[PDB]
């Protein structure tokens, strides 16, 4: 995957161009841009599920009510997901790893997931909003009072 | 020299001690930028002394504990001492960026480059009809020259009473 | 060239051939000792801690032999050494370990200095019928599983016995 | 060679006086240049001293104002007393009243160190332009504010030659006169 | 009874210009700026390698001229004492303003005159930081004397390239020498001036304040 | 140069009995003409300023906040300067200094090959470009200024020594 | 040829601008040392390690002085990070001892990589192959800027980390409140 | 630049080209002089167009024109019960002001993104029609400029003269709406509007 | 320069061309002599034709006013007080700004040159000539011309208007001191007549509310 | 070489004369010490000349300080001990001048061309040009210098034995 393949998704209508004010896509190779895209979609897809989980239980005090066996169970189960994710990227993909030959969004673990490239643009954009949204629900909800002002 | 801006009608060019030949052409280029920066600072200093000395102040609070009214009750040189130290750090930090930016141009003014232009907002005054820019550069320096005498009279009248005969019984001094 | 585990270091050339080869020998122990001696010491250390981890974490999980001797009672996995040197249970296992190691002293000396062609860690012990005419790439895939689980158990036992005498608590630290 | 030096003229018949020529006739040309410079330099101090005595024998102290009640030469009293020293408190009105010889003692010592420093700067400029840069004219200390010495040029002209003889002779008149005026301040000897 | 070192020190056919009865020192040529031939004790004619104090002579074979070391030492004494006599008088209020740092450590109510500023700030710690800052500068600028002593450098004595306003950038060799003489002449006087201030304030008569008499 | 300059009139052709024109250089005479003309223009303002302040005519109405113009019109004009306020004399001494600083620093000084001092503010100078008419006009400025130099010395010799002039010293203002 | 940083001095001979932050600043001639296991390779590896250690020390102090200790380390509560070490060592000394022995295994391997990388030529000093994102794979002019930005930020952080040690050990306050009391003391 | 002189000559044949500050010969973001001269034209046209609607919108909302029906879920009509239209903007709500500001912010966005930009091949002030440009997914029935179609068929010389009397009616309404708001904060600011304007005395240059 | 001396050949051949200050050869603002010689012609033409406009504004504003309204507040005139130079103050200040707005616009149109129709007087145009309103009348609405709004003249021969230009400034400068024989006749007056007028605002030019 | 003339008859030795006066014979015994002897004779002669003036002038005039007045120090013979703070400053500045002649003393033989006693000090130009009366100018410095060497012993013991005015009692 090259730099022009990474920057061809998602669409850049709502800003106008590819929005890189610091020029961070110009520093490095196509490998360090594939790391940026894979970590954008991983940050996005977690922040989407983190937003609804606020209103599904609505704050941080529910995490304090999780026991020592409870925190260690889910953190290593998510670690078991992310272990075999980068494993099946390398071993079970026709191109290879996302930094070597694979898709930076492919997220290969069987069972975690269950017109499509148009849905790729709707995944990064819907996760870009939740990244701002859960940054709202951590800062505006908790740390100072009058942030949003919503 | 006389082709330079600052030489005007009554005494032009004015150099009785011949300080322009005391160094090189890079020393005179430093002297011109130091006269221009001393003028721009003292023009804001003379106006800042007259506006704050009149009683003209901004409405409201400068800090959470210091009002603009409590500073305007004092003489202006004593009003700087009661500005908050977080406020002076904001002033000097912004001046630090302005001095670092106007020095880091691709050609230095000591080597024939441009003199300090506006940092924020970065308005471009390049193609502004150099015949008019020549006359306005003479008026910048002449208003700078007078305001450098003016602010030195203001510090002298505030400390040595009767040193400036026009500011003897002036209440702002 | 350029050792895999340590890519900033050159590859130690005496590791070539053996099966757990990650190029990890920065202290260059293979340049001092023969690699048949070092591999035999690694599999023997690993086979002990595979048993010693399973023997530590089963005893303090309550598993005892049946019928339990009355001198074996009231002991955790920490206390079981000093209480059973007095009983003589440790001298019984040390006897039969010394019997096997006296024969394996002959086989190690024959391996390094008499050229028996014996692989390090080989004892001919496969009664359950693994390696049934298998390819040597499939046998080496099993030798890597012995050493990697062996290397894991050496650090696993080292934690379960240090955290045991640090806390003297329940199973996940003792 | 002392009897063919510059400052001789018709007052002694173009002859150096014999007691003075007996000192410098068997001497170097630098001995003549030394004594000629010291005669002019003593004549310069004595020239401004006869006027400084006439200012002191009168009351023409600061501030100067030709109108009445302004301390001019006609009416020597003032109304302002311009305060020569502020830390001491003495004015020019006080020093104009006492005496010629007591006027010097009323000047503060910090005022003399401003005079002797400036007179000390001038005397080392006078030494550099006369002796180090070896000037052929005695008394030529490079001081000419109005540009008389750019006359023809240069020094070999009758206008600047006669001015040199005019300076030495008027300095010779003023050397006797300040010695005759401050003698009578000490002891009456106006013979 | 051996051949005297007197003949190696003096020119024996030329007199010193400042002291006309003494013969001229062999290293004083008039080419240096403040040179009027004043060396009545013939300290430029001392045949020791005075760069041995920085780097010892047993490190390698090297040798600096004695006049080069003395002029590097005279110029450092000139430039230190010019700043020092100025900084003594500026912090004492001799030029009107009692110029002090904004900190209360350096205020007039803590340090009343510049006479007491040494011992009051060795105790506080400002003089210990100046010793580090000067020592860092003296280590990076003092090692050029070894490069001159080995003959590898054509650098003149006291001749860093420190002309930020560039007064001597296009000037001729004659007016550069006049500017170097004005540095030397004002530096020689400010060395004697600092000798005046630091000694007259140290007497039992006192007057730690300006004008120090 | 003393032939090629104004000041030569018909009663005395080139009046110099002490030959002080050719005593110095051209620069010395150029200093003398600049000092005769400056003494002329001061004394012409001085002779006018004595007569119109002895005639009693004055400005309305208050010079300072405390000092009226009519208080100074009663006394003699040489004594009226003592009653001008110190802030007012400082205003006079500043504009006189600023005019003397400008005329000696305007380019090509009069002691060199330059012009004599002109009007400082406003700079026009009203000079006739016709050299046959202008030379008579500046020959008129000099001897009117020469007479005014003698006149103001007669006004201070009548205000200090009673007498000294026949047509004055009977008047309570001179 | 003269040095850039000290233009009165000749350029040091082993410094030729090939390294990142090279402006010829070696007045003592320390790059000419070749005797006690020390040469320019050893001094460059020492500078680069002093750069990277001090860079992590500045953001390590500023992380706890702004946001507090990590969860699990809540018993520190001291803004002086020199003092907050002794409360974690008083409470959980095993993690600092686990980190010290893991540094000991890393550093003894790094000492072998330095000396074997010097007698060979197959390792630049400070090079460990830790480029997992892949900045060195393209734009060699932009990679030389990254090599220069590491040296420039690390040489600045060396003074900052040494200062935070010394003015933490003498004021017992904390770096950011040492900065705030320096602002209100020397304000004009 | 050559066209900007030709525009301002038809706006005034006495005052042909007026520029004291010579702002027409500058750049802003380093584009070129000809691209920022379309920025200055667009900003002048937008300033005048807003102030033209603000002047009619002032005299409607200063008199009593509260139109039925109030569109809310509880009541709370258009707050003309103060009246004094700078006070009237404050008394809407806090949450109603973001609906007005963000709706204009789409029109500010759509004039930038869609068909042709004023810092390029120009025609500044030309609002792109909603029917084209394929960016909005609704689609919407009407356009902003010609919703009813009035009046297509006018020639180019009939519409070239329109912007010139839009610029002059836009320049005057800039002076017009500020003369109202100056007397809302200082009396005697405009001489002929004394007593009419009720001195809002707050901050007109702040929304919330 | 020479054409100014040609006017003095026609103005008064008894006295003649006469500059005591010699301002015909000076320069103002560094803009040259030929621009200075036309600033001086325009200024005394402007000084004279205002004074002639004030000399008839001093002989009928004493004796005859129109009485109708003068404001929308009652008191329906400044109530003469037949001295004309005291009638200016109570007019009131709102009317003085409207007078100072049109003269600010009328003298704006003079130095403009009529939108560029006429050149400027320092650079070529005849100095007494006001630029016509023909370029404002072409665009906005029908405004009357300043000099001759009806078209009575342009019937003249060409040689009659230079005969009338020299009659204009000759009548102009007499009315300059002629109108200054009236307001100077009110503050320590000084004349043989006695009696015409008395008042004391004395000048300059607004009163009780300003500054 | 200069001062060996006369006629000057020797007092209390009526046969001998001042012509080549060296009865001990230092010019014959140690001729290499002879430029040292002339430098020492001139330095003794010049210091004793200023001492003869310095023993008579402070009997009438005093320097305007009040620690030098006649009420503090009545007789000149007590001025060396009553003013130690000024004798140190005379000694300290002579020490600088005398150490500056140590390289001139190190070359008093045939090292360089400086005549003994000649310090190149003639600002007033009084040294004549012709050598036939340069020697009698040198001879007068020796005779006046030798006489003041004798006389300052007569002035001091003349005022120590009989404490009186100038001539003596
Ligand atoms: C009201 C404004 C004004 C100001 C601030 C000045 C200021 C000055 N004028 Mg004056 N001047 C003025 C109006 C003014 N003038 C007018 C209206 C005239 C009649 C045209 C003159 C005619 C005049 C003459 C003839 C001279 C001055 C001169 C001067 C200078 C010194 C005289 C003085 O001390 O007063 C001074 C800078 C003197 C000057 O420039 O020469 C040194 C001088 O000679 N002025
Ligand atoms: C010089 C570096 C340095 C040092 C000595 C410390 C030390 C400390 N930190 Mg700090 N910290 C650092 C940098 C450092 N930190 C950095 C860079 C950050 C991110 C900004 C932090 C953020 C941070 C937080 C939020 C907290 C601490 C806390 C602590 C204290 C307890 C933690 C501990 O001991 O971990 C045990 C050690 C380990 C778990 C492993 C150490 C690292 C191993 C050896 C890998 C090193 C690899 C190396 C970096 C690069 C590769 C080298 C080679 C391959 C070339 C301890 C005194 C806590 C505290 O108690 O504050 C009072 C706390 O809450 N630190
Ligand atoms: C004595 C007598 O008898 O009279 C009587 C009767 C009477 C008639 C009633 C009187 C009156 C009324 C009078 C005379 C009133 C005053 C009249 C007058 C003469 C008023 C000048 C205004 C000048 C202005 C506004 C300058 C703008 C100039 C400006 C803004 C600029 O310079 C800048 C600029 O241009 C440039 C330079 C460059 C460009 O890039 C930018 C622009 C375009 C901005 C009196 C005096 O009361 C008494």
């Amino acid at each position: 995957i090259s730099k022009e393949a990474i920057l061809s998704s998602p669409d850049t209508t709502e800003i106008g161009r590819v929005w890189d004010p610091l020029g961070l896509a110009e520093i490095g190779s196509a490998e360090t841009l594939a790391w940026y895209r894979h970590s954008e979609v991983k940050h996005g897809r977690i922040a989407m599920a983190a937003f609804v989980g606020w209103w599904a239980v609505g704050g941080l005090e529910a995490w304090d009510a999780v026991p020592g066996w409870g925190k260690a169970q889910m953190l290593l189960f998510a670690g078991l997901i992310e272990f075999h994710d980068e494993l099946f990227h390398t071993r079970r993909t026709e191109g290879g790893h996302y930094l070597r030959g694979g898709t930076p969004g492919k997220n290969m673990v069987p069972g975690l997931f269950d017109e499509l490239a148009k849905g790729r643009d709707r995944e990064i954009k819907n996760g870009r909003l939740a990244m701002i949204g859960v940054a709202g629900l951590y800062c505006a909800a908790t740390i100072p009072g009058s942030v949003p002002l919503q | 020299l006389s082709s330079l801006p600052g030489s005007t009608a009554p005494v032009g060019p004015f150099d009785p001690l011949n300080l322009a030949d005391s160094g090189s052409e890079e020393t005179l280029a430093w002297f011109r930028a130091s006269e221009l920066k001393h003028g721009r600072v003292a023009m804001l200093a003379t106006t800042g002394y007259l506006v704050q000395g009149a009683g003209i102040h901004f409405p409201g609070m400068l800090s959470s504990d210091v009002s603009f009214e409590s500073l305007s009750a004092m003489k202006p040189l004593e009003a700087w001492d009661a500005v908050p130290d977080a406020g002076k750090a904001q002033i000097l930090g912004t001046i630090f960026i302005a001095e670092m930016i106007t020095e880091s141009k691709p050609v230095h003014y000591t080597k024939g480059g441009p003199m300090p232009t506006m940092v924020f907002p970065a308005i471009d005054f390049s193609g502004v009809d150099a015949a008019t820019l020549k006359r306005k550069q003479d008026s910048e320096l002449n208003n700078g020259r007078l305001a450098m005498i003016a602010i030195m009279s203001f510090i002298s009248a505030a400390n040595i009473p009767g040193s400036v005969p026009a500011l003897t019984n002036n209440p702002a001094f | 060239k350029k050792s895999q585990a340590l890519p900033f270091l050159p590859y130690p050339e005496n590791l070539a051939g053996y099966v757990g080869d990650a190029g990890f020998d920065p202290f260059r122990f293979s340049d001092f000792a023969p690699m048949d001696f070092l591999r035999e010491a690694e599999i023997k250390h690993g086979r002990i801690c595979m048993l010693a981890w399973l023997g530590f974490v089963a005893v303090d999980l309550g598993a005892r032999i049946y019928p339990l001797p009355e001198a074996y009672e009231g002991l955790t996995a920490v206390t079981a050494h000093d209480a059973l040197v007095q009983q003589g249970a440790m001298s019984q296992i040390f006897l039969w370990c010394s019997v096997f190691e006296a024969i394996s002293t002959v086989s190690v000396i024959q391996m390094l200095y008499e050229e028996s062609g014996r692989e390090p860690g080989y004892f001919g012990f496969d009664p359950l019928g693994f390696l049934n005419g298998k390819s040597e790439a499939e046998v080496n895939e099993m030798k890597l599983k012995e050493i990697k689980n062996g290397r894991l158990a050496m650090l696993a036992f080292s934690g379960v016995v240090t955290q045991a005498v640090l806390t003297q608590g329940p199973f996940p630290y003792v | 060679s002392i009897n063919e030096a510059f400052g001789i003229s018709i007052e002694t018949g173009n002859k150096c006086p014999p007691l003075g020529a007996r000192i410098l006739e068997d001497a170097q040309p630098s001995a003549i240049k030394w004594f000629q410079n010291a005669e002019i330099k003593h004549g310069r101090i004595a020239m401004v001293a006869t006027i400084g005595y006439l200012v002191q024998k009168l009351g023409v102290h600061f501030p100067l104002y030709l109108g009445p009640s302004g301390s001019n030469c006609f009416h020597p009293e003032s109304e302002t007393a311009w305060l020569l020293s502020s830390s001491t408190g003495v004015t020019f009105s006080d020093i104009a009243k006492a005496a010629p010889l007591d006027a010097i003692q009323m000047v503060p010592v910090a005022g003399w160190m401003q005079i002797f420093f400036v007179a000390g700067w001038f005397e080392s400029v006078a030494y550099y332009r006369q002796w180090v840069k070896n000037s052929p004219i005695p008394g030529d200390y490079g001081y000419d504010p109005l540009g008389f010495t750019k006359r023809e040029g240069g020094w070999d002209s009758e206008e600047l030659t006669s001015l040199r003889l005019k300076e030495i002779k008027n300095g010779r008149l003023a050397m006797m006169t300040i010695a005759a005026w401050v003698s009578d301040e000490m002891i009456p000897g106006a013979l | 009874m051996p051949e005297r070192l007197w003949d190696s020190m003096v020119d024996k056919t030329e007199r010193s210009k400042a002291v006309p009865f003494l013969p001229r020192a062999v290293n004083l040529d008039g080419s240096l700026p403040g040179d009027v031939g004043f060396d009545p004790f013939y300290l430029s004619s001392i045949p020791k390698d005075f760069s041995g104090f920085i780097q010892p002579p047993q490190w390698e074979e090297k040798g600096i001229p004695t006049l080069y070391w003395m002029r590097e030492a005279e110029l450092k004494h000139c430039r230190v004492a010019m700043l020092a006599w100025f900084g003594w008088l500026a912090t004492d209020g001799a030029f009107g303003v009692t110029l002090r740092f904004p900190g209360e450590i350096y205020s007039v109510e803590n340090i009343p005159t510049a006479y007491e500023a040494h011992n009051a700030l060795v105790s506080q710690g400002s003089m210990g930081f100046l010793l580090l800052a000067v020592g860092f500068i003296e280590f990076c600028t003092g090692a050029v004397l070894v490069e001159v002593a080995k003959g590898a450098s054509d650098r003149e004595a006291g001749d860093f390239k420190l002309d930020p306003l560039s007064f001597l950038k296009g000037k001729s060799e004659e007016e550069i020498k006049r500017m170097k003489t004005r540095e030397i002449a004002n530096g020689r006087l400010a060395m004697l001036a600092f000798g005046g201030v630091a000694t007259q304030t140290a007497l039992e008569g006192g007057n730690h304040a300006f004008p120090y008499f | 140069k003393v032939d090629e300059m104004p000041g030569a009139t018909a009663p005395l052709g080139k009046f110099d009995p002490l030959n002080l024109a050719t005593l110095g250089s051209e620069s010395t005479l150029a200093w003398f003409r600049a000092a005769e003309l400056k003494h002329s223009r001061v004394a012409m303002l001085a002779t006018t300023g004595y007569l119109v302040q002895a005639a009693g005519i004055h400005f309305p109405g208050m010079l300072s906040s405390d000092v009226s113009f009519e208080s100074l019109s009663a006394m003699k004009p040489l004594d009226a300067w003592d009653a001008v306020p110190e802030g007012g004399k400082n205003q006079i001494y500043f504009t006189i200094f600023l005019a003397e600083f400008i005329t000696e620093c305007k380019g090509t000084h009069y002691t060199k090959g330059g012009p004599l001092p002109t009007i400082v503010f406003p700079p026009i100078d009203f000079s006739t470009v016709n050299p046959e008419q202008l030379k008579t006009r500046q020959n008129r400025e000099l001897n009117n200024g020469r007479l005014a130099m003698i006149a103001i010395m007669s006004f201070v010799a009548a205000a200090n020594i009673p007498g000294s002039v026949p047509a004055l010293a009977g008047n309570p203002m001179f | 040829e003269k040095s850039q940083s000290l233009p009165f001095m000749n350029r040091p001979p082993l410094l030729d601008g090939s390294m990142a932050g090279d402006v010829g600043f070696d007045p003592l001639g320390l790059s000419n040392i070749d005797d006690v296991g020390i040469d320019l390779y050893w001094l460059r590896e020492a500078e680069i390690k002093h750069c990277r250690v001090a860079m992590l020390a500045v953001v390590g102090i500023l992380q706890v002085e702004i946001f507090g200790p990590a969860p699990g380390c809540e018993m520190a509560t001291d803004k002086c990070q020199m003092d907050a070490f002794w409360q974690i060592w008083g409470a959980h000394p095993q993690y600092i001892a686990f980190g010290l022995i893991m540094i000991m295994m890393i550093e003894m391997i790094s000492g072998i990589a330095t000396t074997q990388g010097r007698e060979s030529g197959e390792r630049a000093p400070g090079d460990f192959g830790l480029d997992p994102l892949g900045y060195g794979k393209g734009d060699a002019a932009g990679y030389a800027r990254l090599q220069a930005q590491e040296i420039a930020n690390g040489r600045l952080a060396m003074f900052a980390a040494a200062g935070e040690i010394m003015q933490g050990c003498t004021t017992h306050q904390g770096a950011l409140e040492n900065l705030m009391t320096a602002l209100r003391d020397n304000s004009f | 630049k050559d066209d900007l002189i030709a525009i301002a000559e038809k706006s005034n044949p006495v005052l042909k080209y007026y520029d004291p500050l010579q702002l027409g010969s500058t750049t802003i973001w380093g584009e070129t002089n000809s691209a920022t001269i379309g920025f200055l034209r667009q900003s002048e046209i937008k300033h005048g167009r807003i102030a033209m609607a603000a002047f009619v919108g002032y005299i409607v909302q200063a008199n009593g024109i509260h139109f039925p029906w109030p569109m809310s879920f509880d009541g709370t009509p258009f707050p003309a019960d103060a009246g004094s239209p700078p006070e009237q903007w404050d008394a809407l709500s806090d949450a109603a002001k973001w609906q007005i500001i963000l709706f204009i912010g789409f029109l500010e966005w759509f004039s930038e993104a869609a068909g042709k930009h004023y810092m390029r091949g120009g025609k500044p002030g030309a609002f792109p029609n909603f029917s084209d440009s394929d960016l909005i997914p609704h689609p919407v029935p009407l356009n902003l400029y010609d919703p009813f179609g009035f009046s297509k068929g006018k020639t180019e010389a009939q519409k070239a003269d329109g912007l010139i009397k839009e610029l002059n009616n836009g320049r005057l309404a800039m002076i017009g709406i500020m003369g109202f708001l100056a007397e809302q904060k200082v009396e005697g600011s405009v001489p002929l509007l004394k007593g009419v304007v009720p001195h809002y005395d707050g901050e007109v240059m702040a929304p919330f | 320069k020479a054409e100014l001396e040609a006017i003095a050949k026609k103005a008064n051949p008894t006295l003649g061309y006469y500059d005591p200050l010699s301002l015909a050869d000076k320069d103002f603002w560094g803009k040259g002599n030929d621009a200075t010689i036309a600033f001086l012609r325009q200024s005394e033409i402007k000084h004279g034709r205002i004074a002639m406009f004030a000399f008839v504004g001093y002989i009928v504003q004493s004796n005859f006013v129109f009485p109708w309204a003068q404001t929308l507040a009652g008191a329906p005139h400044p109530s003469a007080d037949l001295s004309p130079e005291a009638q200016w103050d109570a007019i009131p200040l709102g009317a003085k700004w409207q007078i100072f707005a049109v003269i600010s616009a009328l003298e704006l149109w003079d130095e403009c040159g009529g939108g560029g129709v006429l050149p400027h007087y320092t650079k070529g145009r005849k100095p007494g000539q006001y630029p016509p309103f023909t370029l404002f009348r072409d665009n906005v609405h029908f405004v009357l011309d300043l000099y001759d709004p009806f078209g009575f003249n342009k019937n003249m021969s060409e040689e009659t208007k230079e005969r009338r230009l020299v009659s204009e400034l000759n009548n102009g400068r007499l009315a300059m001191l002629g109108i200054f024989g009236f307001l100077c006749a009110d503050t320590i007056p000084g004349s043989v007549p006695l009696l015409n007028d008395i008042a004391i605002p004395y000048s300059g030019q607004v009163m009780q509310p300003f500054e | 070489m200069v001062g060996a003339e006369g006629p000057e008859p020797i007092p209390f030795a009526p046969s001998k004369t001042s012509k080549n006066f060296d009865p001990v014979g230092f010019a014959e015994r140690s001729p290499e010490w002879l430029p040292w002897y002339r430098e020492a004779e001139l330095k003794h002669g010049r210091a004793a000349m200023l001492a003869t003036v310095g023993f008579v002038v402070p009997e009438f005039i005093r320097v305007p300080g009040e620690q030098f007045s006649f009420e503090a120090i009545p007789k000149v013979i007590d001025a060396h001990d009553a003013l130690p703070e000024s004798m140190i400053q005379i000694f300290g500045w002579i020490s600088f001048l005398e150490a500056c002649t140590f390289p001139a003393m190190a070359g008093l033989g045939g090292k360089y061309d400086r005549k003994p006693g000649d310090f190149s000090f003639d600002p007033l130009g009084l040294y004549p040009t012709d050598p036939e009366k340069q020697k009698q100018m040198q001879l007068a410095e020796l005779k006046n210098g030798r006489l003041a060497m004798i006389a300052i012993g007569g002035m001091v013991t003349g005022a120590a034995v009989t404490g009186h005015g100038f001539p003596y009692l």
